[PDB]
């Protein structure tokens, strides 16, 4: 129930990485999805893969 | 399969040069901007030089204004960091790290994150 604006996130680079599957980095703002899900953790180097 | 790769390293005296090869598989290093990095036995990680992902900007630290030169080669998805007049002060591991930009204006010489960190080669200036 907002609009969001993601190419205020992919266009900062106070960011790492942008692994998004599924879709494009740039792509996120034209699209319409049903409902988005946030998750948080905070874990070490290597293991972000 | 992103892999950055620091190749070119080495024990050299002062007042010589060096050449250093950042290497990208698996991915395209064009579209990405490129700036080194360094962190001595001792010392935090202080910015190199940055160049952009069209090349057409560059960064530059004063510590090494005038001495380091950076060209980048998208056709063979290389970044090379070409050094001259090298000081015992440069002795350390060198990072090639690729992030986009951060805000607007092109340039790039405000420091931000950086997504793929290399191996690193560790250059030393001793004589």
């Amino acid at each position: 129930n907002c609009v969001a604006d993601y190419s205020v996130l992919y266009n900062s680079a106070s960011f790492s990485t942008f692994k998004c599957y599924g879709v494009s980095p740039t792509k996120l703002n034209d699209l319409c999805f049903t409902n988005v899900y946030a998750d948080s953790f905070v874990i070490r180097g290597d293991e972000v893969r | 399969q992103v892999q950055l790769q620091e190749s070119g390293g080495g024990l050299v005296q002062p007042g010589g040069s060096l050449r250093l090869s950042c290497a990208a598989s698996g991915f395209t290093l064009d579209y990405y901007a490129i700036g080194w990095f360094r962190q001595a036995p001792g010392k935090e990680r202080e910015g190199v030089s940055c160049i952009s992902s069209s090349g057409g900007r560059t960064n530059y630290a004063d510590s090494v204004k005038g001495r380091f030169t950076i060209s980048r080669d998208n056709t063979k998805n290389t970044v090379y960091l070409q050094m001259n007049s090298l000081k015992p002060e440069d002795t350390a591991v060198y990072y090639c790290a690729a992030w986009e930009a951060s805000r607007w204006y092109c340039p790039l010489q405000f420091s931000a994150d950086f997504s793929s960190w290399g191996q690193g080669t560790q250059v030393t200036v001793s004589s």
